[PDB]
């Protein structure tokens, strides 16, 4: 009923910390994201992840990073974790040079496309917008 | 025999589809603040859905915006967990 | 407060 | 004081976005079969996410498609839980 | 403080929408087996303590109006609300017998600001429908 | 098996 956690490593944790964006994207600087990334780094480090932080990544870079990780050998890892900190719209996240679909980033870790993470949890934590609506609340 | 390709994924979004996400330039975004605080005190003893549920609660209750614009005052946020997991997940033992 |  | 309007929702989809859902004309759909079977055996003692996770597992492991059409041959399915809940949910006590 | 408060007079309403037969114009086939779904769900959720209601071959208008009225009811003495949808579907939308309607429109009747008596109470939606045409070939 |  539980995932088997008995491995040498908990797993890889990729933190993508996009703060500064190409002017062509029209997106403003994400102040505060550095404090997020630092707090996230410590948290997931404490859990037991091997955490690496990449900053102001292009869409190509973000694609390559996840693609490369999916191709790594995770045989000795309990799980995989990735954290995205950026601007966003629904189904898509901003690189510094534009947007790219979240599906494309995560699909590299599908069962048929990453056998060493088969039957192992694949975690994606995403801090980004998913549209423009706002919650007015109630009561 | 077989296992589905889309299985064993989990997505912890900071907000629901169609909606914005809040970030305070001084202390950081709401979702991350809450996520970390819950992980620092319960990361190794609670199951992941329990963790993310407490995060949902905290972001929902503890936070509400202040802003120098009539479009961002009094605003709220609720995160969004998407689970394709097939087991309970604990980060220890 | 800002927006992502 | 305030609470987000989109909060305290939970969506148990039978399948992930973009994908089909399987239904056996004799015994019923896979997701519902599994959902019921688990509720009958743990509806009153397990938390809602534990229940739906086990449902995810059951649909994933116990089921695999048959058809003499080759495009519906050997196929699999994984359900999809979307939680905006702010508490643990038990159907009793 | 970590669990939903379950101490109410009633657990809550359970709405089952059982769409089996569809207007030919929609191009949707009869959903054989759905009666077994609705039957098993009925028995199950009754056992939990829900006040279960089953609706069959509903139009989109029927489905919308039905859920709207449920949202306008007084849920003050209910712990929670549950709805189960059994129909054809495509991504973000579910079939009535005479066409499609967005899932979000159906569920939006129960938002906090639009259904005050279910505020701070869990709102459960179980969806048995397609969400596209892709199929999972699996592995292993 | 059939498809919804």
């Amino acid at each position: 009923y539980q995932y088997n956690m008995n491995f040498e490593k908990l797993g890889k944790c990729i933190i993508i910390n996009n703060k500064n964006f190409d002017k062509v994207t029209g997106m403003g600087v994400r102040n505060g994201t550095d404090k997020d990334a630092e707090a996230l780094f410590k948290c997931f480090r404490s859990l037991g992840f091997d955490v690496i932080v990449y900053n102001d990544c292009s869409c190509a870079k973000m694609q390559d990073l996840l693609k490369k990780a999916s191709e790594e050998d995770h045989t000795n890892a309990a799980c995989f974790a990735c954290i995205l900190l950026s601007h966003g719209e629904e189904n898509v996240i901003y690189g510094k040079d534009g947007v790219t679909p979240i599906k494309d980033l995560t699909a590299h870790f599908r069962g048929d496309r990453c056998k060493t993470l088969l039957e192992k949890p694949k975690l994606f934590f995403i801090q980004a917008c998913r549209g423009t609506e706002l919650d007015d609340g109630i009561q | 025999y077989k296992i589905p390709v889309e299985a064993d994924f989990l997505f912890a979004y900071s907000t629901v589809p169609g909606y914005a996400s809040m970030r305070n330039p001084g202390r950081g975004s709401w979702f991350v603040q809450a996520l970390c605080s819950i992980l620092e005190e319960h990361g190794k003893d609670l199951e992941i859905m329990q963790i993310l549920t407490r995060v949902n609660d905290r972001v929902a209750r503890h936070f509400e915006s202040q802003s120098d614009d009539p479009h961002f005052h009094e605003k709220k946020q609720i995160p969004c967990v998407v689970s394709m997991l097939t087991k309970e997940l604990y980060f220890s033992q | 407060v800002e927006i992502x």
